[PDB]
RNA sequence: AGGAGGUAAAAAUGUUCA
RNA sequence: GCGGCCCCCUGGACGAAGACUGACGCUCAGGUGCGAAAGCGUGGGGAGCAAACAGGAUUAGAUACCCUGGUAGUCCACGCCGUAAACGAUGUCGACUUGGAGGUUGUGCCCUUGAGGCGUGGCUUCCGGAGCUAACGCGUUAAGUCGACCGCCUGGGGAGUA
């Protein structure tokens, strides 16, 4: 979150923010009390995630490719 | 009418698929786990194989047409090779659905094929433009890689030999509907039940396939005489 | 709490028939034996064994005439929840009688087909159809 | 006894195989398992742009995340003139650092990695830069990194 | 008795008087049949963040096995004494020793880099 | 994906921060398992310590103070 | 939880041998000791409902035992309560 | 391959039966 | 339903190799106790958020959605209410019946010979065989095959009201 890089940088060179949190949590706790949906989205988060995992597992066939 | 457990052994028959892909129904045919791969106990195979050949010899004796099948590149050519060695029918590439159940329709393409054989021989194509010719010529090939082998069968083949049950489920199923007895090479992951006489072994070993097919040709060619 | 060890035994047989298993095991007992004893005599089960000392393991060995199991259906009838006693005259015949009805009597556990000729009623245990 | 023969199969025990089928862009080698492996011509091709085998030849094959083990032999003409490559640290022991360079473990002593700490020196574990190589060892299947190249990896 | 581990910080000033202070607290425990063990003094190092203004605090460790009573009455001495700063306790799980000084971890690692050179010459000859 | 003290079995002790620090980013945030992959058992005791350390002011809650 | 120390005493009191810990008496006698030991906990607090659910569990547990003992050998049952001190 | 940020103010209703 | 850390008292479950009592078990109408949130009573506390309310806009109208404020409430102690789509919409208990891919927490043996290899328990997520089912789907935590016991249902609306 604190970047300096001495003298020879000439540019931002800053990814650490977005590489840490930045808005990830800010645009998340920005508003919306939720308290309930979190569970729903938590569940659905990896729910659909397992599909990208599962479907990809047996997706090898032909499609001529 | 027999091949040593050793030739089978060397061929590498006992090697099966990864233990996480097996099919419970093959339980009795498993032997052990080596490097996490299910194995096969030939004490079962050989005798059944003899029985497999045993049933093969009677049918081959009454001249019932034969049919070999394989859609796997690995054992693909193997079939076509032995196919012509036994002078029988085969399906080495694309297994067409209903090649038996809907046979009465497939006959259409066959006579269509016999029309594509003739006009190519005396060369009616020599009178056809690039399109038409290329249109039918290419079409000819499409038929050649599908019905190419069975053009002389004309009717229900009395015997059916197959490789890799599960992957060819279509064929096996049909043979069960039309009452045509089936002989097969079932894998550690393939459901055996579908076929009458199964042969627990390995389908991904080309040399083994040759060992299999060749052995088949042994009793098959003998049945002709 | 295995309220009814009787059906518990039969269920094993029923499910065993579905699994195509050769032998079936279960905690022994006199009554347990009797029922099987009749089975062996009838030809439903291919013999059986009794191995153990204090906790006898009653084990049976199924039979197969064809690809499909022999037993059609076995229904535990007189359940400890609702007992079923029958007067000799009403001794029920299952499947015209081709299917046997294991019945308990004073003269011992036996098939009704024998009971009639024995001329006496009794508590019907289970229909083996 | 069937189990005896296999019991005598392990006692008969990188893979050594024979070439039987050669269809352009694909090579078939026999090993003795449930399936015969298939090796891409990229491993049997020389620097001139041709092949070096034929049907009936007994070649070596140790199993495209495996063909690299026998593909590193094509990177020799590069390390002969200080070929700049790319890698990333993943292992660490006592003063010794293991870097994954093209799949070869590299050696980096802490002579300069850890000395006279002026601040929070945590920019080591998790760094992905570009290193330079000067000398290579094909006898120890390893590639020791230089030392002066620190003037490039640290602040490129 | 329950094994413990008391860890507390002291204001830099009284710091020089702490050693004598340690005597005081451990003494009461001595009378309670409590067997003290680790008396480690990490000295005065820099803190992580500005706790009550001033940085660079003083550390101490106790790790004592004693009756549940005394430990508590001894607790009060912490809160009310304007000297102590952020004191805390812990569980048991077989109180042990060692693993206190980290100074000698770096110092000895240096000595080890020298013998690391001796091993390098043992590889280029033998 | 590497392991942890699993083979070097111990009782995670917050006192020695040497090895400890390697588990938190610059802001001090604890790095999730999916990164290291450490077995849960140690994961938690690891976390607790970090929190315990945060109380002893050994590891800053964040860069800004 | 009634540490081993206390249990040693009670077991040594009602048991036939140091290794006899399953006899009817022991069990019953045991719980009774535990129960009275939780009184102070509920003396105050009272909102530890979960702990209570745990409590009642053993209370009934104790009952069944005593209930059983009585239906077995009246002698001890009468001697037990007249000694152990419970059941109004 | 793996995760974040940016992206729709307003537009109502529709008789009965076949 | 419960999540910073710490102390004190305390509940239950699980595993290990043995010992002990000897059917003391299962379920359970009436009864008792527990039981989110909202709401209520007494006394405190009251930042943020925020019913109601108000203003500015939006609009055909807007006592809505949006915005700026803002009271009860939300937080604590002692009590009451006893209701939810209080839901894996699946009552509790027990036995039996092919597997795979994981998590989580124990354990034994072997060479810890290196992030290990091979068995064995409790809990738990997803995919599927037999079978079952109206279909969807469930699928050794079953809606599979049975047994023990309790509650509940008999067209929608009237009404879960008088």
């Amino acid at each position: 979150i604190k970047v300096r890089e001495n003298e020879p940088f000439d540019v931002a060179l800053r990814r650490f923010k977005r590489s840490c949190e930045k808005a990830g949590v800010l645009a998340e706790v920005r508003r919306r009390e939720f308290y309930e949906k979190p569970t729903t989205e938590r569940k659905r988060a990896k729910a659909s995630a397992v599909k990208r995992h599962a479907k990809k597992l047996a997706r090898e066939n032909a499609r001529r490719t | 009418a027999t091949v040593s457990m050793r030739d089978m052994l060397k061929a590498g028959v006992h090697f099966g698929h990864q233990t996480r892909y097996w099919n419970p129904k093959m339980k009795p045919f498993i032997f052990g786990a080596r490097n996490k791969v299910h194995i096969i106990n030939l004490e079962k195979t050989v005798p059944m194989f003899n029985e497999a050949l045993a049933e093969l010899n009677k049918i081959a004796s009454r001249k019932g047409k034969i049919l070999f099948v394989g859609t796997k590149r690995a054992a693909s050519e193997a079939v076509k090779d032995a196919a012509l060695s036994c002078d029988q029918f085969f399906v080495n590439h694309r297994w067409l659905g209903g090649m038996l159940t809907n046979w009465k329709t497939v006959r259409q393409s066959i006579k269509r094929l016999k029309d594509l054989e003739t006009q190519s021989q005396d060369g009616t194509f020599d009178k056809l433009t690039k399109k038409e010719a290329l249109m039918r010529t290419r079409e000819l090939e499409k038929l050649e890689n599908s019905l190419g082998g069975i053009k002389d069968m004309g009717g229900l083949p009395d015997a059916l030999f197959v490789i890799d049950a599960d992957h060819e489920h279509i064929a096996i199923k049909e043979a069960n509907n039309l009452g045509i007895p089936v002989f097969a090479i079932v894998d550690t992951n393939s459901d055996p039940d579908g076929v009458d006489f199964v042969i627990p072994g390995n389908d991904d070993a080309i040399r083994a396939v040759t060992l299999y097919l060749g052995a088949v040709a042994a009793t098959v060619r003998e049945g002709r005489s | 709490s295995m309220q009814d060890p009787i059906a518990d035994m039969l269920t094993r047989i029923r499910n065993g028939q579905a699994a195509n298993k050769a032998a079936v095991t279960m905690p022994s007992s006199k009554l347990k034996v009797a029922i099987a004893n009749v089975l062996k005599e009838e030809g439903f089960i291919e013999d059986f064994k009794v191995e153990g000392d204090t906790k006898p393991e009653l084990e049976l060995t199924l039979k197969y005439f064809q690809g499909k199991a022999v037993v059609e259906s076995i229904q535990r009838v007189s359940r400890p929840g609702l007992r079923i006693y029958k007067r000799k005259d009403e001794l029920p015949k299952v499947m015209a009688g081709l299917g046997i009805a294991v019945v308990s009597t004073s003269k011992g556990v036996m098939t009704d087909r024998a009971a009639r000729q024995a001329g006496l009623g009794g508590e019907i245990i289970c229909y083996v159809a | 006894s069937f189990a005896q023969l296999f019991e005598e199969s392990l006692k008969e025990i990188i893979v050594r195989g024979v070439v039987v089928a050669i269809d352009k862009d694909v090579v078939l080698v026999d090993a003795g398992l449930k399936s015969e492996s298939a090796i891409p011509a990229e491993q049997f091709k020389n620097a001139q742009g041709e092949l070096e085998i034929q049907v009936g030849d007994e070649v070596d094959v140790a199993l495209e995340k495996a063909k690299r083990h026998e593909a590193w032999i094509t990177l020799e003409k590069a390390y002969e003139d200080a070929e700049t490559v790319t890698g990333v640290i993943n292992g660490k022991v006592k003063g010794g650092f293991t870097v994954e360079l093209n799949g070869i473990r590299a050696f980096l002593p802490g002579s300069l990695v850890d000395v006279r700490p002026v601040r929070d020196t945590l920019h080591l574990e998790g760094k992905e830069l570009e290193f330079k190589v000067i000398k290579l060892d094909q006898k120890r299947n390893n590639v020791v990194v230089s030392r002066r190249a620190v003037i490039e990896s640290e602040n490129s | 008795m329950r094994h413990y581990e008391i860890v507390f910080m002291v204001h830099p000033d009284q710091s020089e008087q702490v050693p004598g202070m340690i005597e005081r607290y451990t003494a009461a425990i001595t009378g309670a049949e409590g067997k003290i063990h680790r008396l480690e003094d990490w000295g005065r190092r820099q803190l992580a963040y500005p706790i009550n203004k001033l940085h660079k605090a003083h550390y101490v460790l106790m790790n004592v096995e004693a009756p549940q009573e005394v430990i508590d009455e001894l607790e009060t001495t912490f809160r009310f004494n304007d000297a102590v700063i952020r004191s805390m306790v812990m569980r048991t799980k077989h109180a042990v020793t060692e693993a206190s000084p980290m100074v000698k971890a770096k110092d000895e690692r240096r000595e080890r880099r020298d013998d690391f050179a001796n091993e390098t010459a043992d590889d280029a000859e033998a | 994906f590497c392991r942890f003290t699993a083979e070097g079995v111990q009782e995670i002790d917050y006192k020695d921060i040497a090895t400890l620090k390697n588990y938190i980013t610059e802001s001090g945030k604890i790095v999730p398992s999916r990164i290291t992959g450490t077995r849960a058992k140690y994961q938690r005791q690891l976390a607790r310590a970090i929190k315990r350390a945060r109380y002893l002011s050994l590891l800053p809650y964040t860069d800004r103070h | 939880s009634l540490s081993t120390e206390a249990t040693a005493k009670i077991v040594s009191e009602f048991g036939r041998d140091a290794n006899d810990t399953g006899s009817t008496e022991v069990q019953v006698a045991l719980l009774t000791a535990q129960i009275n030991h939780l009184q102070g906990h509920f003396a105050e607090h009272k909102k530890d409902h979960h702990s209570r659910r745990g409590l009642l569990r053993m209370v009934s547990q104790r009952r069944k035992l005593l209930d059983y003992l009585k239906r077995k050998d009246v002698a001890r049952y009468t001697q037990l309560i007249e000694r152990l001190g419970l059941r109004r």
